[PDB]
DNA sequence: GACTATGCACGTAAAACAG
DNA sequence: CTGTTTTACGTGCAT
DNA sequence: AGTCATTCATGACCTTGGT
DNA sequence: ACCAAGGTCATGAAT
C-alpha cells in the first residue's frame, strides 16, 4: 500500500544525522590521512607499486572500485593532490607530468597521468605486513580493510585545518615527550612553528595556539636588486601564484600605491594578498569522534596509539617465532628417530592415517606432525642435523626479544626512537 | 528536460538523483501516468539567489504552483541524504502546501538482494532485521539509485515503498529544521550534534 | 642543431602510411572482432569474470582493459564496451551490464562511476580455448603481459554479427556444417541454410542477398500491424535502425498532415517508405592479416580453415601434456619397485641436487624422471600408486593415442568440429527470425 | 588560449596535441621566447565551412598573415600521426610562405628511454627505438606513449628543437597531385589506390 | 557527468539552384 | 512551382 | 577533456548601505 | 566621498 508516513520533524532529524556521521570521515589525529586518502595509499600498497610507474584508470579504477564506492574524478583528483610536492611536506604519492602548475594549470585525466607510491609515503604503511593495526571489511565485502595506517612518520602534524611542518622538528619533539611526558613552552623549541614547502610571523601567536588549537602571518621570498641604467629592481621568484601573478599587475594598473620607495613595496605586500595568511586552527578526531586538539594533544594520542601499534608488531611477530621454534624443535628431534618415522610413514595407509599414526615415536602434535607429513622427500637429506639444532636458540632468542618488548615500558619506547630517529635520516626533511 | 507526461488525474512526478538515475527512470518509465536534479540550501542566502538556482528554477517550472504525487528518489549513499534534505527543505520554505497536503513525499529504495543459479535467475528494503529472513546462494548489497526493468520493483507497483511527508508536523518544528539544514550560524549546529 | 628537413612530398606520405596501416585494426575475417574488442574480452576473461561469477564494476575492468592492453584513452575502451551490452545492436551480446545499458531512443548510458557488468555465456565460446596454445599470441604494447591476436572463437561472431549484418548461430553452424562435409558448394543451395542476415529487431530483396552473398555488397529492404478502435475507427500502430527519430519521423508526418491508433491503408504504405519507418550489406573485412572484401562463402571459407588450425592446436598442446603427464606416471609406477632402494638412495645422497643425479642407478630415469620422484613429497610414500598407476599407463595413453589420431586424420578432425559446433547451436541455440 | 608570449624577434609558436600537452607546454615552458589543439580536412568542405571551424581559425587568429618558428608537435601515436597529416594540408592549401620559407615545421618527440638505480636517478633517451635503440639486462627500458607523460618535457623543448624537422623543404609542383590524392580525402578510389604500397 | 567538434565512408534523406 | 546537384545528417572507434 | 554549479566552515578580502 | 554591515570568493572531498 501507500506504505506508512513520518513527521518531516522526523525525516530530516534522521537523514541528517546519517550525512553528519558521515562528516567523521575526517583526518584521523592518529594516521593523519582522511578515509579517501587511507584507501588510495592502501590500494596502491596491496598492488604493490621500487618498482615501475603504475598508470592510472587501473590504480584509481581499483582504488574505486573496491575500497571507495564514491564516482571516480573524487577518488583519482585527490589522489593528483598527493602529488603536489608544492602543497604538501612529503607527497605520498609521485606522479609525472603533468602534476600540477603554482597556478591554474588544469592536470590531465586519467587517460594520460602514471604515478607511483612513494618512499616516505612508506613509512605510514610500514606494518600493515603483520596484525598492526586494527582492520575491518570492505563495504562491497569483498576484501578488507585497515581503519587507519600504522604511520612511522607524524603525517598529521607534518601535513578542521592542520598547518604543514617538518618530519624533524616532530620527529625531534616526538622523542622529547616519549621520555618526558609531561610544557609546550619547551616543545615549541623543537618546533618553533609550522613549515611551509613554499618566513611567518607571530611567533607570540603560534606560541598560544600550540595549547588553544589562532592566526599567524606569512611574507614572500622576494629581495631587492639594482636594474641596469640606475633603477629599481625588487621582485619574486600554503598560497596561490595564480591570484598573485595577477594582483600585482592589478595594482599597476591603477597605479594606486617588479623589476621597475621601498615603503611602497610594505604597503602592496599587505594588500595584494601577496603576503596575507595565515591561520592555524588544529581540529580533527580521536577516540572515534571528532575533537580539537592541539600541539601537545597530537603528540599525545599518537604516541600512545603508536605505543599500541609497536605492541602489536610484537604480539604477531612474537607468536610468528614461537609458532616456527615449535615446528623446528620438532623437525631436529625427528632426524633421531628418521630412520623409524620414515618407514612408519611408508605402511600407514592415508595420508590422514599417517599423522595420527604419529603418536607413537614421540608425544607431537598436529602442527607438529603435519610437517613432519609434508617434509617432501628432497630434505629427507638430514643436512638440518646440526643446523636446526642452530635454530632452537635462534628462533628462542627473538622469542625472548619480542616479548621483552612487551613487558618493558621502557625498552619499548626506545624502539620507537631508534625507528622515528631512523626516518628523521633516511627521509630528513630539510628545514625551512 | 523532465520525461514526458500525461494527464494531470494523479499528477505523479518523480525526481531522482543524477542523470543516470533519471534516466533509469526514463527509459524504465514502467510507472509514468520524471526529472533528474544534480540543490542548494534554500535558507542560505537570498531569495533573488535562490530564483537563480537553475535546479530550484527548474523544479519551479514544472508544475506551476509558485510561491503562492510528487516523489522524491535518493539512495542510500549517506551523501544521498544530503539530497533528501535539502529537497524537503526546498519543499517546505517555499511550496509549504505541496506537502502540507502531502500529494509530494519521499521514497524508500531498496537494500540487500539475493540470487543464486548461474543461470537460472531466481530482494528487501532494510538489511538490518528485514535481511534476515532471506550460505549455498549468494547474497548482494545496493550501491545507490544506480544500478537496478529491475528499477520499477521500487517504479511499478504504485510505491511499494513510498513515504509520505510532513505527517502532522505542526509549528516549533519549523524551530528545529532551521538548526540543523538550512546551517543557521555554525553554534547550533555542532550543537544538535549531541545525539550522534 | 636543426635537424634534417624533408619533403612534405616526403613528410605527408610517410605519416599517412603509419596511419592506415592503423586502418587495419578492423574485424578479423576469423575472431569477427575489432581489436579494441578482442582487448576486451580478452580483458574479461584474464580476470576471471565467466558467466559464473559476479557482476564486476567498471572503472576497475575498463581501467585494466584500458592500461594492460589499449594504450588509448578510457571513454573509447568502455564506450565500445557498453556496445556489446547492447543486445538490441547485437546477437549474442558478449558482455551482459545491468542498470542503463541504452534505449531504443536517445539513452545516454551511466560512465563507469555507476554501471557494472561482466562476460556472457555465449561470450565464452569465443574465448573457449585460449587456455592451451590455441590461437597465435603476441605482445603488450608496454611489453608487459602478453596478448591474442584474435581470439579463436567457436561461435562464428563473423557473420553472426566495412559492414557485416547480423544473422544467426543457427543458420550459421547449419550452413558451417554443411561446408565442412561439403566443401565445393554453390551459394544457391548455401542460402537454403541462411536465406538472409537475422537483425535481433523481415526483410524484402531476397534476388539481391542471393547476389550479394558472392558479390560482397548490395541492397536488401527492410519493414517494421492493424486494428480496430473503440467507437469505430483505425487503430495501426507499432511495437539494426534507431526507434529514437523513428518516433518523431511518425509525429512530423502528422504536424503537416502531407500523407498511430488513429483513412486509408495506402497511406500507411506511402508513409513507410517516406519516414524512414521501414527503410545495405557491404561485407568487408580483414583476411590473412590484409584487407579484402568476403562474400558468404569466403567468410565460412577462412573461418573453416581457419578454425581448423585452430582444433589442431586444440590436439597439439593436449597431447603434448598428455606425453609428459604418461612420463612422469610411468616413471612413478616404475619407482614403487624400488621404493625401498631409492627412499634409501635419496637420504645418503648429500645436497638436493646431488640426490638427482645420484638416481643415474637403480633406473635409466630422466631428469624430468627424475624431479618428480625428488619432490615426490612424504605423504605420497603410501604406495597407493601401487594398482593405480598402473592403470595410468593405459589411460594417459589412450587420450594420447585420442589426440595423436585427430593430428592425421582428415575426416575425422571435422566431426570433432561439427559436434562442438552443433553443441553451441543448442547450449545457446538462437531463435530464428 | 596560448601560452603568452614577448617579441616577435624569432617568431616561434608551437603546436602541440590535447589540453594535457599544451598543458605540459605550457606550464614547462623551459622555452617560450604555446596553443592546445583538439583539425579538419581542409580539401574536405567549403572555404566557408573551413572559417566555421574553431580550430582552423584559432590557428588563424594567432599570428595574422591570413590567406594573403612555428613548429607542431604531435606524438607517436598512428593516430598522433593524423593529427600531423591535417595541420601540414591546412598549413599548405592555405598559408603556402609559412612552410615554403620553412620557419614552421614539425617536431620530433622521443622514444624509448632507459632508467635504472632504484633512488639513484640516471636515465637516459632515444629518438629511434629500433636502430638508435641498440647503443643503449641489469636496468630498466621503457617506451614513450605520446605526447602525455614526459621538467622532461623540455628534453625536447629546452635546447632549440634537438630534434627538430623543417618542411616543405624543395617541394615542388607535382606534389600538390599527391597531396591530393592522399590527405584532402579525394573520392575514395585514389585513397584506397595508394594504400597498393602499404 | 552530460555538454560541446572532428576523421573516416558510405548511404540517402533534405537545402538551394534557375526564371 | 519541377526536377536537378548540391548539402547535411548519422553511425563506431579514435583524439 | 576541459566546461559548466554547490555543500559544507571559515576566514580575509571587495560590494553596497546611508546623505 | 567617510566608516559600517553586508556580500563574495577559495578551498578539498563528495554529488
Ligand atoms: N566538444 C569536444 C571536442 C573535443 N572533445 C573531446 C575531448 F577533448 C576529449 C575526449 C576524451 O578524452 C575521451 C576519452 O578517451 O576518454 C573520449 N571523448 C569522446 C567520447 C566523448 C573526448 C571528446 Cl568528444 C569534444
Ligand atoms: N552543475 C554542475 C557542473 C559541474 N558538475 C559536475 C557533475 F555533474 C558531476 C561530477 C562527477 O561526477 C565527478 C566524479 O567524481 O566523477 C567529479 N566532478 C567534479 C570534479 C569535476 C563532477 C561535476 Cl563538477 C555539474
Amino acid at each position: 500500500q501507500n506504505m506508512s508516513l513520518e513527521d518531516i520533524m522526523g525525516e530530516r532529524f534522521g537523514r541528517y544525522s546519517k550525512y553528519i556521521i558521515q562528516d567523521r570521515a575526517l583526518p584521523d589525529i592518529r594516521d593523519g590521512l582522511k578515509p579517501v586518502q587511507r584507501r588510495i595509499l592502501y590500494s596502491m600498497n596491496k598492488d604493490s607499486n621500487d618498482k615501475s610507474y603504475r598508470k592510472s584508470a587501473k590504480s584509481v579504477g581499483n582504488i574505486m572500485g573496491n575500497f571507495h564506492p564514491h564516482g571516480d574524478s573524487s577518488i583519482y583528483d585527490a589522489m593528483v593532490r598527493m602529488s603536489q610536492n608544492w602543497k604538501n611536506r612529503e607527497i605520498l604519492v609521485e606522479m609525472h607530468g603533468n602534476n600540477g602548475s603554482m597556478d591554474g594549470d588544469p592536470p590531465a585525466a586519467m587517460r594520460y597521468t602514471e604515478a607511483r607510491l612513494s618512499e616516505i609515503a612508506g613509512y605510514l604503511l610500514q606494518d600493515i605486513e603483520k596484525k598492526t593495526v586494527p582492520f575491518a571489511w570492505n563495504f562491497d565485502d569483498t576484501e578488507k580493510e585497515p581503519t587507519v595506517l600504522p604511520a612511522a612518520f607524524p603525517n598529521l602534524l607534518v601535513n578542521t585545518d592542520i598547518p604543514p611542518h617538518n618530519l624533524a622538528e616532530v620527529i625531534d619533539a616526538a622523542v622529547y615527550m616519549i621520555d618526558h611526558p609531561t610544557k609546550i613552552d619547551k616543545l615549541m623549541e623543537f618546533l618553533p612553528g609550522p613549515d611551509f614547502p613554499t618566513i611567518i610571523q607571530g611567533r607570540d601567536e603560534i606560541k598560544k595556539a600550540y595549547e588553544t588549537g589562532g592566526r599567524v602571518v606569512v611574507r614572500s621570498k622576494t629581495e631587492i636588486e639594482k636594474l641596469k641604467g640606475g633603477k629599481e629592481q625588487i621582485v619574486i621568484t600554503e598560497i596561490n601564484k595564480a591570484n598573485l601573478v595577477k594582483k600585482i599587475d592589478d595594482v599597476r594598473v591603477n597605479n594606486k600605491v617588479i623589476e621597475l620607495t621601498e615603503l611602497v613595496l610594505n604597503y602592496l605586500f599587505k594588500y595584494t594578498d601577496l603576503q596575507i595568511n595565515y591561520n592555524f586552527n588544529m581540529v580533527a578526531i580521536d577516540n572515534f569522534t571528532p575533537r580539537q586538539v592541539g600541539i601537545v594533544p597530537i603528540l599525545s594520542s599518537y604516541i600512545a596509539h603508536r605505543r599500541e601499534v609497536i605492541l602489536a608488531r610484537s604480539r604477531f611477530d612474537k607468536e610468528k617465532a614461537e609458532k616456527r621454534l615449535h615446528i623446528v624443535e620438532g623437525l631436529i628431534r625427528v632426524i633421531s628417530i628418521l630412520d623409524e618415522v620414515i618407514a612408519l610413514i611408508r605402511a600407514s595407509e592415508n595420508k590422514a592415517d599417517a599423522k595420527e599414526n604419529l603418536k607413537v615415536s614421540y608425544d607431537f602434535t598436529e602442527e607438529q606432525a603435519e610437517a613432519i607429513v609434508t617434509l617432501q622427500l628432497y630434505r629427507l637429506t638430514n643436512t638440518d642435523v646440526v643446523v636446526l639444532q642452530e635454530e632452537e636458540a635462534e628462533l628462542r632468542e627473538k622469542i625472548a626479544m619480542l616479548a621483552a618488548i612487551i613487558g618493558d615500558e621502557r625498552t619499548m619506547y626506545n624502539l620507537m626512537k631508534k625507528e622515528l630517529r631512523e626516518v628523521k635520516k633516511k627521509f630528513a626533511t630539510p628545514r625551512l | 528536460t523532465p520525461a514526458q507526461s500525461k494527464n494531470p488525474a494523479k499528477n505523479e512526478l518523480y525526481l531522482v538523483e543524477g542523470d543516470s538515475a533519471g534516466g533509469s527512470a526514463k527509459q524504465g518509465r514502467d510507472r509514468k501516468f520524471i526529472l533528474p536534479l544534480r540543490v542548494i540550501n534554500t535558507a542560505k542566502a537570498k531569495m533573488a539567489d535562490i530564483l537563480k538556482n537553475e535546479e530550484i528554477n527548474t523544479m519551479i517550472y514544472t508544475i506551476g504552483a509558485g510561491v503562492g504525487k510528487i516523489i522524491i528518489m535518493t539512495d542510500a549513499d549517506t551523501d544521498g541524504a544530503h539530497i533528501q534534505t535539502l529537497l524537503l527543505t526546498f519543499f517546505y520554505r517555499y511550496m509549504r502546501p505541496l506537502v502540507e497536503a502531502g500529494h509530494v513525499y519521499i521514497a524508500l529504495p531498496p537494500l540487500y538482494k539475493m540470487s543464486k543459479g548461474k543461470g537460472k535467475k531466481e530482494a528487501y528494503a532494510w538489511t538490518d532485521g528485514e535481511l534476515e529472513e532471506l550460505k549455498g546462494a549468494t547474497l548482494q548489497r545496493y550501491k545507490g539509485l544506480g544500478e537496478m526493468d529491475q528499477l520499477w520493483e521500487t517504479t511499478m507497483n504504485p510505491e511499494t515503498r513510498t513515504l509520505i511527508r510532513v505527517t502532522i508536523e505542526d509549528l516549533a518544528r519549523a524551530e528545529r529544521r532551521v538548526n540543523v539544514l538550512m546551517g543557521d550560524k555554525v553554534e547550533p549546529r555542532r550543537k544538535w550534534i549531541e545525539d550522534n
